């Protein structure tokens, strides 16, 4: 997970 | 969360500019989680602006997004008839999203006088004891008003109208007016008239019961 | 590159209903699937979310504990199980897919479905009564002519009108339905066609009652 993928995961909490 | 949207409805002319304010009850997770969706009647929403200020792929330059934190603004420039729809702001707040109340955008285009069509009840309508006369106003702008006259008497009940969305090309409307009454009443008269007035100009279309 | 939701229909207050969201052109592998419902004439409402990656689901407070989002990847499709329903749950339910785009735009709902309409109430279904709409037999015609069909007195809205089995679409005007005083809906659909030797028929369908009516509209009332 890169920058765009971590904020996405952190957002929905994966 | 709550994204209070203002205004709830706006009327602007072709080529004009409209502004829609989106106030959030709390700061979004980040400016990368605030977008604007365009929705037209009978269709699913469509992403228009992402990241609070980035033009979505395929969206024209007339749309601009601005704001941050909790105050956001949508600006539509060179307003066209294809922009006639309802716009929503959706903000992300970590686990869940939140949609604004919506803002209907009506686009004032070139005025067009309507054509009127009157439809007598089908042959097998009176058999059901209920008759429904249909009248249609075709391709027109500045909202019209419909009045039903039965042998010169203006009807006050049994009337219900329905208007289609604005045409994506010329802002025009399309309306249908139906007059429902008892089969006993439909036979007690002959002349049924549909009058569609656009300001002070009227378009009349009638039919005689003894001919259809 | 397409999505379709199915399962909507008339349901009683308190009953359950499982909605599905199937893909036809892409897959639900490592992406977010969101559900958004919209009551008739109301605004959009975020309800539930589920990430097909590792089955992470989120639900709005309005559907807290009463609904459930599923992601059975068999025949790539997402589901939405609704338990104790209420009148307020009546709305058109959409499903959207994220990650379709590249970059931050992928966070947002890129691909949407047409939506499936759910009606919660105790009313009893009733199929419509299609009637032809043709000019009075004593009117001046021309190269063209406008014909239509009247669809009145039907419960659970979802009525689909077409002309010539979906082959005649140019110049079709299907007006929005209107809920009458008796609680029954009714709409009309007219079409402008060039007079000739072609069959002009309106195909009225009412999935709630599982009925299909075809009314050949005569060019005149004669």
């Amino acid at each position: 997970r890169d920058k765009v993928q971590k904020e996405y995961a952190l957002f929905y909490k994966l | 969360q709550v994204l209070t949207q203002t205004p709830s409805a706006v009327s602007a002319a072709v080529g004009g500019t409209v502004t829609i304010n989106c106030q959030a009850s709390q700061s979004v997770y980040s400016d990368n989680w605030l977008g604007w969706y365009q929705q037209k009647p009978g269709q699913p929403p469509k992403l228009l602006i992402y990241a609070a200020s980035n033009l979505a792929s395929g969206v024209p330059s007339r749309f601009q997004g601005s704001g941050s934190g909790t105050q956001f603004t949508l600006t539509i420039s060179d307003l066209q008839c294809d922009d006639a729809a309802t716009y929503y702001c959706a903000g992300g707040f970590s686990p869940n999203w939140a949609f604004g109340g919506g803002t209907g955008v009506v686009v004032d285009g070139d005025p067009v006088a309507p054509t009127v069509l009157i439809f007598p009840p089908a042959a097998d309508q009176v058999a059901t004891g209920t008759v429904t006369i249909v009248c249609v106003a075709n391709k027109y702008f500045p909202d019209v008003t419909v009045t039903w006259e039965v042998d010169g008497t203006t009807q006050t009940t049994g009337i219900e109208n329905s208007k289609t969305p604005q045409n994506s090309a010329d802002c025009t409307y399309n309306l249908s007016s139906t007059l429902t009454l008892t089969s006993t009443q439909y036979n007690s008269h002959k002349e049924y008239t549909c009058k569609v007035t656009q300001g002070t100009t009227s378009v009349v279309q009638s039919f005689n019961r003894g001919d259809c | 590159q397409e999505l379709v939701e199915s399962g909507g229909g008339l349901v009683q207050p308190g009953g359950s209903l499982k909605l599905s969201c199937k893909a036809s052109g892409i897959d639900f592998n490592n992406c977010g699937v969101t559900w958004v419902r919209q009551a008739p004439g109301q605004g959009l409402e975020w309800i539930a979310y589920i990430y097909t990656g590792l089955g992470v689901g989120h639900y709005a407070s309005s559907v807290e504990g009463r609904f459930t989002v599923s992601s059975d990847n068999a025949q790539n499709a997402v589901f939405l199980q609704m338990t104790s329903l209420t009148a307020s749950d009546t709305a058109t339910y959409f499903c959207a897919r994220d990650g379709v785009m590249s970059g931050v735009e992928g966070y947002y709902f890129n691909l949407w479905g047409p939506g499936t309409l759910v009606t919660v109430s105790s009313g009893q279904p009733k199929a419509p009564s299609v009637f032809p709409l043709a000019p009075c037999c004593g009117d001046t015609p021309s190269s063209t002519v406008t014909l239509g069909c009247l669809v009145k007195g039907y419960l659970p809205e979802p009525v689909t009108v077409t002309w010539n089995s979906g082959t005649l679409t140019n110049g079709v005007r299907t007006f929005p339905s209107v809920r009458q005083s008796s609680g029954l809906y009714s709409l009309s659909s007219v079409v402008s066609v060039t007079s000739s030797s072609q069959p002009v028929t309106c195909n009225v369908a009412h999935p709630a009652t599982n009925t299909k009516v075809d009314k050949t509209v005569a060019p005149s009332t004669c």
